[PDB]
């Protein structure tokens, strides 16, 4: 035996437990709870290192050998933030835990078996989270598509046909015909996908048709009309055929108030949009339910952080996303906004308490696309400067705030849209969608993704180099993003009725095509970490929200992180 | 420097611009492209600089060229000029409105209207109700909803305005405030009349018939001025 | 002008530069894409101009931006920057390290390690064996390589080490130069122990009847310090 | 919150965290180390209990919703002894810990979910084990199946072709036909079933014809002759095929010892029958090879444990084992054995030492095919009985030693055979093969086998009774046990050659057939809890066993557990 300095150690081979590192330049510190490497067998490649044949890849290797092992990673992960070494089989990930050669090393099990048929990919130093998931994407351009990708995001769930009006306004696939020109437009992107269905109709008919032809869920947009009826109607047509239901209820109060529309849902799981109200008539009393047990509350990217020019872009938004003409005076007294300062700041503490359990972006429509997980991140380190650290941290750590805000975009929408099965944690036998990160860059810009187990992009220098490194580095598609390897990378998530009719062969999909499940029996209990229920008091006189009695509120920040120190514009 | 697809279209903004100011300062009169590149360039280096708010940006952004320093008709197209620049703060959408008073030589696309007025909903005789929002928030009615199921918290005389909408331009909506007491006029619904959603009240054609189990569903579900006789007499479906 | 996509790329990148050169003039301190962008435009620009060699310009990069001239965390992000520049005599890679001095204040990912330090290879007793290098080459040994079937110039009681590796980090090594003669630490190779590759001395399970085999094929083979006896008796598979 | 005493809490429920349970009349304590349930919402079936519809029979299942369920089970594994609830489907197990209902319960995971499919099986107050694996079965007559199964028995390795001598004497099924024989009157029986091939040959081809065949391994039988060039051609064959090989060394020391035998076997990975010599020409000294990695050492049932009747039935069983006449002057003369007491009483000890890794049958050919488990618990209770409890029992409990004899004939062969995949624990996706004992019969007499995710078997009274209890109850075969039931039930292991060939096909098979896989690559190490690996210095003029210096012995057993309290004859 011999003792080396925790220094050089971590030099080496990465942080291990007890060790704290710096998310981005964020204050929020996360500590690594535990290592499944024996210390001394660590895996390293390189000239020297051991991953070399007949010492840690195995001239003898298990059935169940690696097709890629990533090394010394520091999981980050809503299960625990650890190290440890990701194996990947076939697609899916085989094995968490210590990887190598049972030949020559202790306490390898046979699904993290190295051997001649593996690639070793170096994680040392370099955080491994899931893929991010986007559940409000406005499908308005396709080049929506590789700035989400470049962000972290590696699943989109949404609705549009292009730059439609529509589409502007909703996150809405309408019908057969146009769900099967998005279905059979995906297969170009590296992106697993999801396509909305539109709810704004009182014909279960229709409704059926739409699931059957392969949306995974339904939207309920005010701009085509969020009456009790058609809330009432998808809400049926969702629960005969296991689909999420997804609203953004009606800012005029053209049929009924808050009250009413949550009498329509009658205690039913329904996906919110702009739980704050982002400006609607509902606002501020549809912050209340975000209290209750069958509202999954979302929240998007434009109000959080709440900072000092938060307030100045909503109109313009808002009227651009709603499709007012400035330039008439009907268009310009009908945008009328209920948003407050309150309402702003009371996003952010709601987050950090975890009443909102989903963030979002709603893409290009008063929402940005690639600022999903920055701006969460920008706003778990404002509340953690503001509020300090939470009262449920376990140690001189941020782990708690970590795990509820990477829930909050990773493993809460894949619960909410029935796709936990296959994305949203680095757990075995989920797909291998993992980004890797190095702690300098984390939560701004990643070092890489990996797409169905292999490497879709990757910040990449000069292609005539005679290294990767030199300058100029940018995000370039790798060859899981090309040929018919992105085929075998990506998914397409449809209904279960629209795959059982066989929709991939009908359409002739080349993608994976699975099916969405478990999305009408699950309630804000069923959030990661993000749990809470609390009976919201918002008095709309005063625009005061309270929880539990206590006031909530927060100051706007002057100075977010990962803003400016990592972004050319 | 990992560089981002939407950086490196800000790159390229930010040149299109930097060429527009040189024409500028070689005494070019700038045309639509150059005129919102310049502007939208200005504004990204003012953010980049950090030391103006959104809203100076915005004031700034109407200062960058005046009337002679364009060709006629760029002031008549550009309308608003957007740009997401990226502030200490964050990102932030600038938008920069009219920035450029019309010099009004030369107006591409222009529209010359006859001087006659449109007669919307012609052959409708329109009713007038006097509603009341006796709610705590501001009601907005569209031109087309069935006004008979409109929040319950107006109140008015249900049996009036059944089988009605506004009479107002399509598209438009009108706005009650709460406690404010408005005369609205109120024009049949026109085509098969038959009336599905809203708030479920009717779900069928609408006739004199559907008229009193709306009116007692209406009454049933507490929408104000909705009156029902206390004794109802059930149909076989309603 | 034929353009290759690297020229394309060069371009983007040197306006780039350009950009992060006028926003220093303007007094903006740089972050971390604009500071990394200036030195590689600065560095292609020399380069290009052909008065100075590739450590000129290794030396000249480091002097381009002072500590006041970025933003707090610049400088531990940026590690060294390369930039591959086509000179005179061809295109080579300069590499320029640690280009700006940390200012201490932020450091982004900055590591809060315990001080205690890691024991590896925990529960297994190291013996010491004295190796000499009689070759004319040196020699590095990893720190999982079988230490039995090394470089046959290596000298040492092949007996002692079969079955042990170097008890060190893993991932370093050891080196030992010619004529040099060095004491290393041996441990007892863990798991199955079964040594298969190398220099095919064992290709079976380590224990002492395949020690004997091993003995006998390495003092056929050369290897130094390989002792067998004189009388070996063979065995049906060897 | 209430509180309720924990005798009441026990006889309701079962054992809790803390509680010790005897297993059978033995000294063994178990001890249930954590407990999976939620206090106050314990599973239980009955008139007003809770599983019903709509309390934990969920009314919105998830589509993982379980076929069966086994509530409040003590899983007694190599993995830990612990209290959960077992759910099963699609004949795997699905998940293990607290199941219910998702909508009025905490802590319910999606593949633990009961609903209206789900069927119920009481487990409180039962140990629940997974089925035994005996890997030196004669298939010498086919009512050796059904004995095993009742004993506790679900997976049967073994070899041979009904009452031929060869198979007598050997555990070898011969040839492509008599495999092909083997295999398909192997769909009858309700017990997974893999055969071994001859693997006395120097014939290449032969040998691999055998395994294409459709034998998951070769055995190496001193009647068929065992020496070291079959030895050699045998080791190179199966390495070529990833199929394990086993040996019953040479008694004579014919064409050499010990010695010769591990020279020929050259380090490779090799099962060997009656490591203590048996009496054979290689004892004592055979047992040196007990301590090498690449040994899997296994002992049978008639030698444990030692007893004051053992040596008296030894010779007998010897002759007519081997094959040589009582009444002829030649086969007396050559029927010489070398057994000693001091042997037989050191194999019980290194079976608690965990030198001796597996224990088995050598089903009527020296060992009773239903005593592998009785016997096992027996040795263990009298070892507990001689030396204590062991030094590695973290607690006042035999958990350890309980760990150790239970993967000696549960996980142990399976990692032998290459089966670990399929059978051996009660683990995550492992088949459903479990055993559910009442702790007072544990280890002599099961309650009912569960077989493929359906009982096969099971303790059964009167048929004409108005309940299943009244007498005359014995073990009866159940549902799963017949029509084509046990077709989805059983499975047939094969090797990968042979199911990459298409033999299920080929021989028109019904059951799953499975390839066996990871059979070259284990050691000694790889064995749980029966890992030891210590240099055995026998000395064979005093026939004297030492494991790192210490002598090791035992004394016989006047009266041992388990054997006349609970059967007639």
């Amino acid at each position: 035996m011999k003792k080396i300095s925790r220094k050089e150690y971590v030099s080496m081979y990465g942080p291990t437990t007890g060790d704290k590192v710096r998310l981005g330049d964020t204050d929020l510190i996360a500590e690594v709870e535990h290592d499944y490497t024996i210390y001394g067998e660590e895996l390293k490649f390189g000239g020297g290192k051991t991953l070399r044949e007949g010492m840690s890849q195995s001239n003898n290797p298990s059935k169940e050998e690696l097709d890629l092992i990533i090394t010394n990673a520091l999981i980050v992960d809503y299960t625990g933030i650890y190290k440890a070494d990701i194996g990947i089989k076939d697609g899916k990930i085989a094995g968490i835990g210590k990887g190598g050669n049972k030949d020559m090393q202790d306490g390898v099990k046979n699904n993290l078996s190295v051997g001649p048929a593996t690639e070793a990919l170096a994680g040392e130093g370099l955080i491994v989270t899931a893929g991010g998931i986007d559940t409000h994407i406005h499908f308005i351009s396709p080049q929506q598509i590789p700035t989400a990708f470049a962000s972290g995001v590696t699943t989109m769930i949404g609705g549009g046909t292009g730059p439609a009006d529509g589409t502007n306004a909703t996150t809405i696939t309408p019908g057969r015909r146009n769900l099967k020109w998005m279905l059979r437009a995906a297969e170009e992107y590296s992106m697993n996908l999801g396509f909305l269905a539109k709810g704004n109709a009182s014909n279960d008919a229709s409704l059926a048709d739409q699931i059957e032809a392969g949306a995974i869920g339904f939207k309920i947009h005010e701009d085509w009309g969020t009456t009790p009826s058609a809330i009432n109607h998808a809400l049926d047509v969702a629960d005969k055929y296991d689909v999420q239901v997804a609203i953004h209820t009606d800012t005029l109060n053209e049929a009924g108030c808050v009250e009413d529309t949550m009498a329509a849902i009658a205690g039913r799981t329904m996906h919110t949009f702009h739980t704050e109200g982002a400006g609607g008539g509902h606002a501020p009393d549809i912050i209340k339910v975000a209290g209750e047990h069958n509202i999954l509350p979302a929240s998007t990217n434009p109000t959080i952080p709440f900072t000092v020019n938060t307030e100045a872009e909503h109109m313009d938004m808002l009227m651009v996303c709603h499709h007012l003409d400035k330039s008439i005076k009907e268009d310009v007294q009908f945008a009328d906004s209920r948003i407050r300062p309150q309402t702003i700041a009371a996003e952010d503490t709601l987050h950090d308490m975890g009443i909102f359990s989903i963030t979002s972006s709603d893409s290009q429509a008063m929402g940005r696309v690639g600022e999903v997980i920055t701006r969460t991140w920008q706003t778990a380190d404002k509340n953690k400067k503001e509020f300090g650290r939470l009262k449920e941290e376990k140690g001189d750590n941020d782990n708690f705030r970590i795990k509820r805000y990477l829930s909050k975009y990773t493993i809460n929408p894949a619960i909410a849209h029935g796709i936990s099965e296959y994305v949203g944690s680095v757990e075995v036998g989920k797909v291998a969608d993992l980004v890797l990160w190095s702690p300098a860059f984390f939560g701004v810009k990643p070092n890489m993704i990996i797409k169905g187990g292999f490497i879709a992009l990757s910040q990449m220098g000069d292609a005539n180099a005679s290294i990767p490194t030199p300058q100029p580095v940018y995000y370039r598609e790798m060859f899981a993003h090309h040929g018919k390897a992105k085929y075998d990378a990506n998914i397409t998530f449809v209904s279960q009725a629209a795959y059982d009719k066989g929709i991939k062969e009908e359409l002739g999909l080349e993608r994976q095509v699975l099916p969405v499940k478990n999305c009408r029996n699950i309630t804000k209990k069923d959030m990661q970490f993000n749990d809470t229920t609390a009976h919201i008091e918002v008095n709309p006189e005063t625009y005061h929200v309270f929880v539990d009695g206590k006031e909530v509120t927060s100051k706007p920040a002057n100075k977010v992180s990962l803003a400016q120190l990592f972004s050319i514009f | 420097m990992k560089l981002t697809p939407k950086e490196l279209d800000k790159l390229m903004l930010h040149y299109a611009g930097e060429l527009a100011k040189k024409r500028k300062e070689k005494g070019i009169k700038l045309n639509y492209v150059e005129a919102v590149a310049l502007i939208s360039a200005h504004i990204m280096e003012e953010a980049r600089a950090g030391k103006k708010t959104a809203a100076e940006l915005m004031q700034e952004g109407r200062t960058l060229l005046k009337p002679d320093d364009v060709m006629d008709g760029v002031a008549s197209m550009i309308h608003e000029v957007g740009i997401e620049a990226m502030f200490p703060d964050g990102t932030k959408l600038v938008t920069v409105h009219t920035p450029i008073e019309a010099n009004g030589k030369l107006v591409p696309g222009e529209l010359f209207l006859k001087n006659e007025d449109i007669t919307i909903n012609e052959g409708k005789k329109a009713v007038s109700v006097k509603v009341k929002n006796v709610g705590d928030r501001p009601v907005q009615i569209g031109s087309h909803f069935h006004f008979f199921e409109v929040n319950r918290c107006l109140d008015f005389d249900r049996e009036k305005t059944f089988g009605k909408r506004l009479d107002i331009a399509s598209g438009t909506a009108v706005r009650f405030e709460p406690g404010e007491e408005k005369s609205v006029e109120l024009i049949d619904i026109g085509g098969n009349r038959r009336i599905f959603g809203f708030n479920a009240l009717v779900d069928r054609q609408a006739d004199n018939e559907s008229k009193k189990i709306a009116l007692h569903r209406a009454k049933e579900r507490g929408f104000h001025g909705a009156k029902s006789d206390d004794n109802y007499v059930k149909t076989i479906k309603e």
